[PDB]
């Protein structure tokens, strides 16, 4: 209903070759020019490629010529980016952007966003997380509320997704931006605050999702003693 | 609803050509290139079409202006294809794009 | 290439005050300049468009001025929700949709103490032959904290990493963690594990520990 | 040589229908109006052509049309012009013949640059 | 040969119509924008319309749209300007002017010129001068020197050629612009200024040609 | 529309002198300005193109400058040839060939007073029923002057019609003819006719009279 769908990232070695895909829904894809444009971590935004109705309009940045090559589909209202001799550079998360100018035609300011899919450029390969629990004890509780968490811990490239009872607890929630550890691996935990006298009657489950290893994993977070 | 048929010997104002050497093509603010397609089976057998060799427009300094869009011109054109060969020769219509040059346009919201 | 120049990089402010945003063109972009606010994990969301005009569904205390050169972003009654990244974007010359540095807006808001928790390796991650000690500052401000590690009173030096989530946009707050990672072989071979918490809402430092024998 | 036949054979023949009829121009994008070289279109019919409608463009300025929506007459709008084929249905009775016609179509126009002799 | 000549510029009454010509010659017309620029006597330039090589692009002045229409021939090399519902105002020489621009499109500046034809409109009618002689005497003597004349009066349309001893006479010459009188008939004087001692010894008559009435005078002046 | 603005009307300089002529548009022309030169009896001259741009066979001495609203044409040495008349003209907006109202470039010379002159109207004329008194101002410099008729003693009004020639290429002077008409009667039945010329080279008026 009016969003733009990004997909096909992960890992991949310097030098191989990855496409991006991009499914537009609930507006006619045809009347509008279409945009990839990426930010690499804790970077700005760098517009990488666009595209007009017709296929007709094509542009790159000059960072990105001769090695990707962008194209769409108004049949299956879709976008798709060919990257080729990807170094580490490249490495980013890329957005599916929607352009707001009329008749399908470039304004160069962009309207609709996607989510973003990630794309890790490195030689290093895929490790999927371990998740443990951090229970909730005398060292994590005050009176009336109680923290808890789950660590995500050995996993490579980023990101890993985490949700409380399958996203039904958003409040009190702080998932930690992931830290890149001595051994090239990354690790975060994601912690919720909760009343103290509701650990013996809800069940907290973390359900962690790791796509580039195809891990899921629903670790039950029960109280312990220390 | 207007028509094989009785086909007319000659055409009528052949000899009626388009100046093509003023170099509009690179003298537009919407400058143009060309990729040329000649088939002996079809007259005229040359066709021209013309593509944008910039998505904005260029300025009088000569530096491209993306506060605008060049945008293609089609129009749809009537060509005959010759069919068969020996004494048993035939003519047909055939619709085909003329992308003809690139205009100029302010974008909108 | 033209360059977009903006600044501040970063700019504190509290609610209800006006934010004085700059971006500076190379050369002249005309009027064809934008801004966008990007939240975290959000995507940037266009606030205003060719200098002054405000996109749909974009409240009014959001407006644009400048020409030629020199461009503003004002936002004249800050909410807590104004926590993000502004960006200025051109659209005038080639190479097109050039992007500023950026402005990071941080929503100033009366000192606040973090409640500490701390939690112990797992059962299941000792099996697994690794021990992290996670040490929970929650819920607190300025962004500024030093976490120190004591394992029997023994200040640990970079076997920790932490980690700050974003200020909140409803109680525009910080959250950190520090992880303390051992050896299983290590972590056995010492008893107390403590984390000594330095914040400017607190009078005296907070230590949170625990006795690896005692419980976990 | 194209509407010529080797002699030895004892009027061509023109076919019924248009090959690649599935096929139409983008129209209905404003370009007309939006060209800073924009043009007028005058659309006149005859009954014994095919296609009865010519479609002429005419560019509607001198200049070419600035930002601020004023005439530049620092450059020209030139009108880009397309050979096309028409066909006349002469006669009135049983023995009706067809005829080629070359025509120049003004599609539109562009905005050039001038340059001194 | 690079030139331009204009044609059919004469005597209009307002309202009537009128054809001017210009025919171009020593280069390619077809690679030209061509133009009609005026100019009203006393006064300075006025472009007045402007075609494109192919005639696609027209541009008139707003002091004359809609009364006058520009066309073009180039297969005779040739520029008209078509003139109606004519005006006092529209009294002027007319220039045939080449544009400067390339690929017969506007640049708007003229590098080529015709000698001009000149358009008058008033219901006047063309007729030759009355030549009366500024006789010299004791009023007209300063010193060594004595002014002498002849009065080139009530003649239509312009122009008149006044010359002295059929030209051999230049030195101390001075023909006044003509002035349109109330009457709406075109008058100038003509004066030389000659020793004192010259008036007895040397006869001095003024020769006065108007082409449109066919007239040439010449009248002689005694003291 | 555009509107062009030449200053000063006049400019009057000895020759070998610097000339800086000026034209000011009433908005922006960029650089899309132009200058002519005129001679008298002879048809314009493109100098300048652009602004700044020669045009084919035109000689060094002539330059211009300026963008937007104010130009200047500038001749670095005044040759005798080159005493005549600029126009600008804009290649900016439409309406399109704007000109300014011009500018005349005259030779700056010492003072000279005119000499007067009048003449009686022939006999010839008075038998067509009409009288012309023509005065002469001959030979003088600036190029200001006012002449007033008086007959008998009674100051005319809007009759007389002044004409002045172009400026001398020897001496460098004007020279002026006022003539006053007069039906046979209105002529017949009066006295005295007087021309009175004021001129800065003239410490006091000077008057020419005769008796009919
Ligand atoms: C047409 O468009 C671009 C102009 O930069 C170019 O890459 C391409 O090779 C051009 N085609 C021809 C025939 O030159
Ligand atoms: C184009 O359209 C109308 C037709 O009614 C015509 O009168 C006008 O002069 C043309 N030019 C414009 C609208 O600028």
């Amino acid at each position: 209903e009016v969003q733009l769908v990004e997909s096909g990232g992960g890992l991949v070695q310097p030098g191989r070759s990855l496409r991006l895909s991009c499914a537009a829904s609930g507006f006619t894809f045809d009347d509008y020019a279409m945009h990839w444009v990426r930010q690499a971590p804790g970077k700005g935004l760098e517009w990488v490629s666009g595209i007009n109705w017709s296929s007709g309009g094509i542009g790159y940045a000059d960072s990105v010529k001769g090695r990707f090559t962008i194209s769409r589909d108004n049949a299956k209202n879709s976008l798709y980016l060919q990257m080729n001799s990807l170094r580490a550079e490249d490495t980013a998360l890329y957005y599916c952007a929607r352009d707001i100018g009329g008749f399908g035609e470039f304004y160069w300011n962009f309207g609709l966003w996607g989510r973003g899919t990630l794309v890790t450029v490195s030689s290093a390969s895929t490790k999927g997380p371990s998740v443990f629990p951090l229970a909730p004890s005398s060292k994590s509780t005050s009176g009336g509320t109680a923290a808890l968490g789950c660590l995500v811990k050995d996993y490579f490239p980023e990101p890993v997704t985490v949700s409380w009872n399958s996203g039904a607890l958003t409040s009190g929630v702080h998932t930690f931006p992931a830290v890149l550890q001595s051994s090239g691996l990354y690790s975060l935990s994601s912690v919720v605050t909760v009343p103290s006298s509701s650990l013996g009657t809800q069940t907290y489950i973390c359900n962690v999702n790791h796509k580039p290893s195809n891990t899921k994993v629903d670790k039950r977070v029960e109280p312990k003693s220390c | 609803t207007f028509f094989s048929m009785k086909l007319d010997i000659g055409i009528i104002n052949e000899n009626q050509r388009v100046s093509m050497s003023r170099n509009i093509e690179s003298r537009s603010t919407s400058p143009w290139n060309y990729t040329v397609t000649w088939d002996p089976n079809r007259y005229p057998s040359e066709v021209v079409q013309a593509q944008c060799r910039n998505l904005g427009c260029i300025n009088a300094q000569g530096k491209e202006d993306i506060s605008m869009n060049s945008v293609p011109i089609q129009q749809e054109t009537l060509v005959v294809r010759r069919k068969h060969q020996g004494c048993s020769v035939s003519f047909q219509l055939e619709k085909v794009l003329v992308t003809v040059g690139c205009t100029c346009v302010t974008p909108v919201i | 290439e033209i360059v977009l120049t903006q600044s501040p990089a970063t700019l504190s402010l509290s609610p209800g005050e006006r934010a004085t945003l700059s971006c500076r063109a190379s050369q002249s972009v005309r009027s064809y300049l934008a801004w966008y606010q990007q939240k975290p994990g959000q995507a940037p969301r266009l606030l205003i468009y060719d200098a002054s005009n405000r996109a749909t569904g974009i409240p009014a205390r959001f407006s644009g001025s400048g020409s030629g050169t020199d461009f503003t972003l004002t936002i004249s009654s800050l909410e807590p929700e104004d926590f993000a990244v502004y960006y200025c974007q051109q659209r005038s010359n080639w190479p097109p949709a050039t992007f500023g540095g950026g402005t990071k807006v941080e929503i100033k808001r009366t000192v606040a103490a973090p409640s500490v928790f701390i939690f112990p390796p797992s059962d299941e991650q000792l099996k697994s032959g690794t021990a992290s000690v996670v040490c929970l500052l929650n819920n607190f401000y300025p962004r500024e904290a030093k976490v120190q590690w004591k394992v029997d009173n023994a200040l640990q030096s970079g076997n920790s990493q932490e980690s700050v989530t974003e200020q909140d946009s409803k109680d525009s707050t910080y959250s950190l963690s520090s992880t303390l990672t051992l050896s299983k072989a290590d972590y056995e071979k010492h008893k107390v594990y403590a984390c000594e918490v330095t914040h400017q809402g607190l009078s005296s430092p907070v230590t949170k520990s625990f006795n690896r024998g005692e419980g976990c």
